Order: structure tokens, then C-alpha cells, then sequence
């Protein structure tokens, strides 16, 4: 069976591969080399399971195939879905309802999570009777017991505009709300022709009627959504408002849940913020991070960059990293290294173990020697063809020759570029 | 001066509205022959009021 998400690029990096002591481990799981960069990586990785301060940022450089992506991936899933971690590129934000700074706060407000927790006394059982005359009353019923209920106005209201029949399993709270949870207990046979799309008539429930619900769950800290509209909820599944008030974001939001947590109720988990290629960012949003990480409660954002001395989008000026060194002052940069002869091997050989691909000695030192003279990723795509050549081939182990096969079928980029002579 | 005189004295309606109910609480605990606790509903099959 497939599933959606199938073996892809960074699949092989199922988390950190770190010790206790934050040692790098030279193989480890999925993640290998760069132990200087993976160190400093599990640095980040536990500043961020503290959460004590705030602003944070570092900044892994490196030629591209170095293994940026790689090690973000691993802080990720490193990183269990207790905290969010929102992982997004540097060309999510160029929107066109919202600006190239609305964009960045709402991408921060939803890397802080917010763990609410929230209890109710809750009135269950299956509805016998309703009689109303106005004043009427309700026998509710579940196995433990069977009861009386008089209605008001106001309930009876809510009942009738329910439209709530005998067998019913309503649902009453406090501050009635009068969610109709379930169907019809009984009363079947309806299913002799059809049923409403509403319909679950699973079965009465047991056990007493009043109970106590305490209900947990971690929504983000972008919740203003959820309170910028008339219906909020439906703004929070396509693009919304072009930008809720500051107003409102930067002060409501905040203090509601400043008492929140006073009273208990709920409590924040700073979360993560993968901004990958940022070098495509516009002066203007490196100018609002500028100030945006010296705010009281921003994530920690992780960068990776493979441009080195360029020109910054938007102006004409070349600055380290193609971003301004306004912004470099207050990152924390990580260099990761080259990998060797040594290490692309081996990661050559766990991304073949990855859709086990069963290859030749021969095969992989001819595989290790190709990838290191024209790149990394070129050698990993060479697996899988290879894998499909020889599968094809009725072969069960891949070899040099069908590595070579793939070699002369498909191109890279520096071969492709040496036989563009023609010109067209 | 400034003074307000709505008079409706031509019927009774009015005149009843004022004593229309001064009725005091009379919902007590309804204990029950159980536990002895804060009875919570009556069953309507035996019209005791029920708590546990
Ligand atoms: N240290 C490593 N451990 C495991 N796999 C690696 C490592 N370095 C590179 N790879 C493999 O090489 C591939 C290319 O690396 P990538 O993360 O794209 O480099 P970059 O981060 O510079 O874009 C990745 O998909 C990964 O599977």
C-alpha cells in the first residue's frame, strides 16, 4: 500500500542524530557529516525546547548540497508535534492581498502554539418525550437513569428551531448551546430508502447523565483569525482577511492570553520558524525582522542561505549572504562543510537502503565518484534510476554497467551546459 | 416643577397589576430515600425526586 506521503528528498532524515550530550554522532539516524553544523543545530534544537527567551536566530550557510535543508528537516522532525514547527520558503510571503510584512506576522503568530484546555458540565441522554404548551418539559434517558427537565423560553426556543424528536441523543451545556450530537436511537428502518447526510444513530449512551468534559487541544497563536470576522472559523481554511488590525494582534490577543495562562486555562509553547531561501526576501521585510525579533514573545527562526557575496533584491548593494548586515548582527551563523569522498558514500548508501536498493561495492564507489565531480543530488536521482534500469533489466543487484547506463541517458547540469554548442 | 400623573383609574386591569403575584420560594431539597443528598431530578415513572 502507498501512502501520501511516499519517500522523498529528505525521507532518509528521520530526526537529529545527536547524544545526550549533543555529540554528533558520525552515523546516525539519517542524519550524517557536518558535526560541527549538527552540533550547533541540537544547540538551537534544545534553546528551543526551553523556550525561555525570545528573538532567536541562526543561520546555516553552506554551497548548495551541503546539507541545510537536511539538517532543518532533522531539527524538524527532531522537534515532536508537541511545538509547531512552521516551515516555510522565501517566496510564501510575496502575496498579493497581503503585504511583504503582514505576511511575516502571520507566519510568526503561527509558530507560537497555545494549549487550551477547557471543561464543561455537560447534560447527555437520550430525548423520550418533549411536551410543550408557553412551558413544557423534557425526559431525557440513558441506561443509568431517566429524568425530568422543565423548559423556558429560551429552551424551548433552541428545541424547536433543533427540531429535536423522540430517541434524539441531544446534548445540553450550560450557556446552551444544544449541539445536537447524535441521531436517532431508535425509530430505524429508515435506511429501508435513505438517510440524512446528519444522521449517526449510534447507539444511547451509558453511564450517568450530568459528566464533566475536559477537553484539550493546540491551536496556534494566529487565533486572531478566529475573532477578526463575523464567522471566523471559515477565514482559517483559505487566504482570509488581507490583515487583521494591530489593534486588536498586538494587544487584545495578547493579554487575553496573558490571563489565560494567569488563570490556567491555557498556556503558550513557543514553536519554531524554517524560513528557507531567505536570500529572495526584500530589504523591507529584513528591515521589520530587524525589529521584529527584539518583540516580547517571537519564535526563533531558522535561515538557510546559499548565496554568498550578491546583490540584496531591491537595491543594488552586496552584502555576506545577499541580506543586510543590519540583519547578520543579530543572527547566529552556522557554516556547514563540503562533504567528502568519505561522506557522500555514505549517504549515498542510506538513501539506497531507503527503497532498498540493493547495490554492488563496484556500483557505489562509481556511484560516490560521479556525484563528487558533478553533485550530490544528481548521484541520489542515479539511484533510483539505476534501481529502475536494472529492475527492468530483470536484475535484482544494481552495477557499474547500469549505473553507466543512467550516466549516458540522463545529463547534468554541466554536461547539458558543455553540449549546448548548438545553439539552437 | 416638573411632576408625571399616567392615570388608568377608568378600569381595573391596571389597578391589578400591582399585586399580581407576591409570591415567595417555595423549591426546597427534595431529598430522596436513598442517600439523602441534593436531589437532582424527578423520575418521571415514579415521581420521586431523585438524586444519586
Ligand atoms: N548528513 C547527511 N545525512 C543524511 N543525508 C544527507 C546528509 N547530507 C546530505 N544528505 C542527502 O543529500 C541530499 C541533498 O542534501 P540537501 O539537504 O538538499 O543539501 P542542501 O541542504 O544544501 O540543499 C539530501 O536529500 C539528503 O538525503
Amino acid at each position: 500500500v502507498t501512502r501520501i506521503e511516499r519517500i522523498g528528498a529528505h525521507s532518509h532524515i528521520r530526526g537529529l542524530g545527536l547524544d545526550d550530550a549533543l555529540e554528533p554522532r558520525q552515523a546516525s539516524q539519517g542524519m550524517v557529516g557536518q558535526l560541527a553544523a549538527r552540533r550547533a543545530a541540537g544547540v538551537v534544537l534544545e534553546m528551543i525546547r526551553e523556550g525561555k527567551i525570545a528573538g532567536r536566530a541562526v543561520l546555516i550557510a553552506g554551497q548548495p548540497g551541503t546539507g541545510k535543508t537536511a539538517i532543518a528537516m532533522g531539527m524538524a522532525q527532531a522537534l515532536g508535534p508537541d511545538t509547531p514547527f512552521t516551515a516555510i520558503a522565501g517566496s510564501e510571503i510575496f502575496s498579493l492581498e497581503m503585504s511583504k510584512t503582514e505576511a511575516l506576522t502571520q507566519a510568526f503568530r503561527r509558530s507560537i502554539g497555545v494549549r487550551i484546555k477547557e471543561e464543561t458540565e455537560i447534560i447527555e441522554g437520550e430525548v423520550v418525550e418533549i411536551q410543550i404548551d408557553k412551558v413544557g418539559k423534557l425526559t431525557l434517558k440513558t441506561t443509568e437513569m431517566e429524568t425530568i427537565y422543565d423548559l423556558g423560553t429560551k429552551m424551548i426556543e433552541s428545541l424547536t428551531k433543533d427540531k429535536v424528536q423522540a430517541g434524539d441523543v441531544i446534548t445540553i451545556d450550560k450557556a446552551t448551546g444544544k449541539i445536537s450530537k447524535l441521531g436517532r436511537s431508535f425509530t430505524r428502518a429508515r435506511d429501508y430508502d435513505a438517510m440524512g447526510s446528519q444522521t449517526k444513530f449510534v447507539q444511547c449512551p451509558d453511564g450517568e447523565l450530568q459528566k464533566r468534559k475536559e477537553v484539550v487541544h493546540t491551536v496556534s497563536l494566529h487565533e486572531i483569525d478566529v475573532i477578526n470576522s463575523r464567522t471566523q472559523g471559515f477565514l482559517a481554511l483559505f487566504s482570509g482577511d488581507t490583515g487583521e488590525i494591530k489593534s486588536e494582534v498586538r494587544e487584545q490577543i495578547n493579554a487575553k492570553v496573558a490571563e489565560w495562562r494567569e488563570e490556567g486555562k491555557a498556556e503558550i509553547i513557543p514553536g519554531v520558524l524554517f524560513i528557507d531561501e531567505v536570500h529572495m526576501l526584500d530589504i523591507e521585510s529584513f528591515s521589520f525582522l530587524n525589529r521584529a525579533l527584539e518583540s516580547d514573545m517571537a519564535p526563533v527562526l531558522i535561515m538557510a542561505t546559499n548565496r554568498g557575496i550578491t546583490r540584496i533584491r531591491g537595491t543594488s548593494y552586496q552584502s555576506p549572504h545577499g541580506i543586510p548586515i543590519d540583519l547578520l548582527d543579530r543572527l547566529l551563523i552556522v557554516s556547514t562543510t563540503p562533504y567528502s569522498e568519505k561522506d557522500t558514500k555514505q549517504i549515498l548508501r542510506i538513501r539506497c537502503e531507503e527503497e532498498d536498493v540493493e547495490m554492488s561495492e563496484d556500483a557505489y564507489t562509481v556511484l560516490t565518484r560521479i556525484g563528487l565531480e558533478t553533485s550530490l543530488r544528481y548521484a541520489i536521482q542515479l539511484i533510483t534510476a539505476a534501481s529502475l534500469v536494472c529492475r527492468k533489466r530483470k536484475g535484482t543487484e544494481v552495477q557499474v554497467d547500469d549505473i553507466k547506463r543512467v550516466y549516458s541517458l540522463f545529463l547534468d547540469e554541466s554536461r547539458s551546459t558543455q553540449y549546448m554548442k548548438e545553439y539552437q | 416643577c416638573s411632576r408625571t400623573f399616567i392615570t388608568f383609574s377608568d378600569d381595573a386591569t391596571f389597578e391589578e397589576w400591582f399585586p399580581q403575584g407576591r409570591p415567595p420560594k417555595v423549591p426546597v431539597r427534595e431529598v430522596c430515600p436513598v442517600t439523602h443528598r441534593p436531589a437532582l431530578y424527578r423520575d418521571p415513572v415514579t415521581d420521586i425526586p431523585y438524586a444519586t
